[PDB]
RNA sequence: CGCGGGGUGGAGCAGCCCGGUAGCUCGUCGGGCUAGGAACCCGAAGGUCGUCGGUUCAAAUCCGGCCCCCGCAACCA
RNA sequence: GGUUGCGGCCAUAUCUACCAGAAAGCACCGUUUCCCGUCCGAUCAACUGUAGUUAAGCUGGUAAGAGCCUGACCGAGUAGUGUAGUGGGUGACCAUACGCGAAACUCAGGUGCUGCAAUCU
RNA sequence: GAGAACAGAAAUCUCCAGUAGAACAAAAGGGUAAAAGCCCCCUUGAUUUUGAUUUUCAGUGUGAAUACAAACCAUGAAAGU
RNA sequence: GCUCGUAUCAGUUUUAUGAGGUAAAGCGAAUGAUUAGAGGUUCCGGGGUCGAAAUGACCUUGACCUAUUCUCAAACUUUAAAUAUGUAAGAAGUCCUUGUUACUUAAUUGAACGUGGACAUUUGAAUGAAGAGCUUUUAGUGGGCCAUUUUUGGUAAGCAG
């Protein structure tokens, strides 16, 4: 028959790594996670209590719950025509900080910064950021670069 | 009579008719499902804190 | 230069693998404990042939490890018996040797009725000062290649203690 | 030469950790002394760290950060010796009195001296460093042996013992001190009182003396030719430690050495890297003639 | 081309109330009976159990493959 | 800059074979009365700062070194692939248009970096 | 890989080398090396109470059970588990 | 139908940041396959100049050795796309010796939630938004089939999935 247990298809998504087998470096025990940080989950295969179900893999949440190994996550889940809220109890080994938060988070002080510097003298600083632009005219100098011309090359057999 | 099994056709369509919309978010999420050690000091936390305020404006 | 890198024995094994257990493993090791001072310990027997009648953990060999002035000395009555002729094969590749003897007795010990005749191995592992780094739990260290023991070098300190010649073989 | 491991096996091989690799610290023991409970954000979790090498004990309190671990106090047995008294500093009894010393040391630095004074009066009995009423609760740190053998009467419970008398909360059981008896799980106060002042010690010294003069000279000479008896520990006892040796900051460092003439005559016995143009050079030397045979 | 049993000396059977590293009968051989055959009496030999791979508590009996002896089902338009 | 203790990343750190190491530092180390488990004071435990041992550990250097890491208009815009045609081809497959774009290979370079507290002519 | 007196291809015994090429009840796949493997000591947390969660999912039940709370414990020097 | 005078949103892009083991690639990389030639060595057996002639002036499985070489994998893999996919891009956001607590800390240390203070044409990418958000109730349906592309069984099928 079919077979659909809680780490079925879960092969090569929980395997350790390539030459990173064995214990964890301590650091990720020492990573504090507070009540709204953003975290990624990433199943780390050797811990196995506090898994994520392999649905979570790759899926980013936001703290809700701090208890003594765990954090809860809630994670945006679409169910049919709908998201549902689910709340994992996920081991720290589990997961980790989002980077683009963090990120982020020094935009918002690089823009209260830049508003404050432009506030002193009013220069319209536009914290607001733009897709890249199309470019602007330039010119291209020929001297020492003198265009080399180019054709299309034969066909030969190079076996 | 053999039957078709299963297929995940139309159901994409049908879940985009009136679909994916997200969860609506509060401010003030539920303190359930959060520690209770945390939610007891909470409790006496917040009842300082109406304490503390209503006399400040009193 | 060689300031202390002197060969010397790490220890003396002396090893007593009887065919079976009771009564002859008993006084196997009423020798060995006679002869060692200290009490031996017993080897079970790893699994079962076909050959030898023998099972799992029968409680088959008996060996006792002795280091210090006693290893020196039981070798030196133990070399007796051997005339102080030993093979060249004889010494291992890492720089060890044993020889086996059968009939305890040879070695200049007073024959008990009970005990009887009991064919022993006596193995020597050598080394030199400074091997603690490769058994000590802080630091495992692995012995430089030139603190370590080799064939010929084993083989050269034997020959230079106690006269003792190999053939050429 | 052809004496070379697989490629494959050099490849694949996933070295262990550098301070797992060089025998220093168990990461199994590591993680369970370092991960603290998280609902407790950034609270450091502190170890008394104790680490045994000939000649030297070393007690640090030690909290865990990212970049690294933080020392917040240390006390070495080392302290004493250039001056002249170069004894015992290696045993029970020196153990105690630098996990006695990192204890007044780390409580003085956070102000925490005047309260929480531990055991004063040494009695050898067992007992923890107990909160005072409406006053802070005593500073928590946990035992940190490294890969050290945990043994009834072992030389890393002296600094234990030492540090939970001089005022540290230290976490600890009676059944690992010397006098602790295995048939009865009762402690025997007077001998680990002993140990703790060198009894242990001082007893091999008159049976020694009265047996094997010759090795009572070999060992513990120092002792004889500093006259050294019994009568020295009231010195040492009221005298030393309460007046004086209780806050020895008085000692010459104004003067701060110059690590560059340190960095000098180091630097000018190393052994120095051989650049990009040398090593095509040596490999030159080599193919022309040596290698080339004209 | 489905479902089942079975394969142990030349031959027939014992390990099927999970284990005596293989035993019992016929046949064969040796001796004795008898004036040779037979019948009878006394002794002996014979198969690592179809092959290969699995637990390693004497495992191969009980597990999974190929071969062989067979057996039943092979229909209703 | 050396070293020790505690670490972080966890080979640019590992592996092989040689060469070197002043002061500082494991220990050449020495011992078994005492706490401490056994055949073994070898490991482990405890006790000392000794003849003065750098022989080993460790650190560094070397090696057209193995491995590992970094990079490259090196291979290679190649393989692959998202989208498109009433393109081609009996088909197998392929070409083209708008995009994304490897891995081997080759060539170079690199021999851990670094935090805290001590200590060192 | 390196020896031995009946000791041998298989009894020990001792050194080497050895990223796991072993073992961890079973199927397979993951995971695990100062351990999650092997041996030793102590134990019953395979216990109380009833909530929250994850997987199949209707976000019903069932089965597993992930993290806690309030007790009682076990172990360990202790952190902890 | 119910709750507002600019809807906190989106089958899209961008920027940032994750997750993945497919395609391809690889096998002088592990596992498993797999074609050929390149040294020595009586560690049982196939044979002889000479007859055990002693480790004997030879080759044959290599019973002990590394350098190559041709070709591969749905249930192999170091590497590793394209497409698809999670999150974020702020007024519920950001900057003070606590304001509260019975939680937590060695400790006014923190944690959570706060009072006062500083921030409308840029309110912190793009494009769009057709009004947001929400509730109740009920019909029919619960035989499907066909392109392209990916893809399984099958010689194949206007075949089955």
């Amino acid at each position: 028959g079919k077979s659909h247990g809680y780490r079925s298809r879960t092969r090569y998504m929980f395997q350790r790594d390539f030459r990173k087998h064995g214990a964890v470096h301590l650091s990720t025990y020492l990573k504090v996670y507070k009540v709204g940080d953003i975290v990624d989950i990433k199943a780390n295969g050797s811990i196995q209590k506090g898994m994520p179900h392999k649905f979570y893999q790759g899926k980013t949440g936001v703290v809700y719950n701090v208890t003594k190994s765990s954090v809860g996550v809630i994670i945006n889940k679409m169910v049919g025509n709908r998201y549902l809220e689910k709340r994992l109890n996920l081991r720290v080994e589990h997961i980790k900080h989002s980077k683009c938060r963090q990120e982020f988070l020094e935009r918002v002080k690089a823009n209260a910064a830049k508003r404050a510097e432009a506030k002193a003298q009013g220069v319209a600083v536009q914290l607001k950021r733009q897709p890249a632009q199309p470019r602007e005219s330039r010119i291209v100098s020929t001297e020492g670069n003198v265009p080399q011309t180019l054709a299309p090359v034969p066909y030969e057999t190079f076996i | 009579a053999k039957s078709k099994n299963h297929t995940a056709h139309n159901q994409t369509r049908k879940a985009h008719r009136n679909g994916i919309k997200k969860p609506k978010t509060y401010k003030y999420p539920s303190l359930k499902g959060v520690d209770p050690k945390f939610r007891r000091n909470h409790k006496h936390a917040l009842h300082g804190t109406a304490k503390a305020l209503a006399a400040a404006k009193k | 230069q060689n300031p202390m890198r002197d060969l010397k024995i790490e220890k003396l094994v002396l090893n007593i693998s009887v065919g079976e257990s009771g009564d002859r493993l008993t006084r196997a090791s009423k020798v060995l404990e006679q002869l060692s001072g200290q009490t031996p310990v017993q080897s079970k027997a790893r699994y079962t042939v076909r050959t030898f009648g023998i099972r799992r953990n029968e409680k088959i060999a008996v060996h006792v490890t002795v280091r210090g002035p006693k290893a020196e000395e039981i070798l030196e009555r133990g070399l007796k018996v051997k005339e102080y002729q030993l093979r060249d094969r004889n010494f291992s590749a890492t720089g060890n040797f044993g020889f086996g003897i059968d009939e305890h007795i040879d070695l200049g010990i007073k024959y008990d009725p009970s005990i009887g005749i009991f064919g022993m191995d006596f193995y020597v592992v050598m080394n030199r000062p400074g091997a603690r780094v490769t058994r000590r739990k802080r630091c495992k260290g692995t012995v430089g290649n030139s603190h370590k023991t080799t064939k010929e070098d084993t083989v050269s300190w034997f020959k230079q203690k106690y006269d003792a010649d190999v053939l050429d073989k | 030469q052809k004496d070379a491991k697989s490629s494959a096996y050099s490849s694949r091989f996933q070295t262990p950790f550098r301070r797992r690799r060089e025998g220093k610290t168990d990461y199994y023991q590591r993680k369970r002394l370092v991960t603290q409970h998280k609902a407790k954000y950034n609270t450091p979790k502190y170890r008394l760290v104790v680490r045994f090498t000939n000649k030297d004990i070393i007690c640090q309190i030690i909290s865990s950060t990212i970049t690294g671990d933080v020392v917040l106090a240390a006390a070495y047995s080392h302290e004493l010796p250039r001056y002249g008294i170069t004894h015992g500093l290696t045993n029970w009894a020196a153990a105690y009195a630098t996990g006695l010393l990192i204890a007044r040391r780390t409580l003085q630095k956070l102000g925490l001296d005047e309260t929480y004074k531990g055991v004063e009066e040494v009695e050898g009995e067992y007992e923890l460093t107990e909160a005072v009423e409406d006053g802070p609760r005593p500073f928590k740190v946990f035992l940190d042996i490294g890969l050290q053998r945990t043994t009834t009467g072992a030389r890393v419970f002296g600094a234990l013992k030492g540090a939970s008398d001089g005022g540290l909360y230290v976490p600890h059981s009676e059944n690992r001190f010397p006098g602790w008896d295995f048939e009865t799980e009762e402690i025997d106060p007077e001998l680990l009182r002993s140990y703790i002042f060198g009894g242990h010690v001082s007893q091999y010294m008159e049976e020694l003396a009265d047996d094997d003069e010759e090795r009572f000279s070999e060992l513990f000479k120092g002792y004889l030719a500093d006259d050294i008896d019994a009568d020295s520990l009231e010195d040492i006892y009221t005298s030393a430690h309460e007046a004086i040796r209780a806050d020895p900051a008085f000692k010459p460092t104004e003067k701060k050495f110059t690590k560059e003439q340190y960095a000098a005559e180091s630097k000018k016995y190393r052994q120095t890297k051989l650049s990009k143009e040398e090593r095509a050079a040596r490999v030159a030397a080599k193919i022309a003639a040596l290698a080339g045979q004209q």
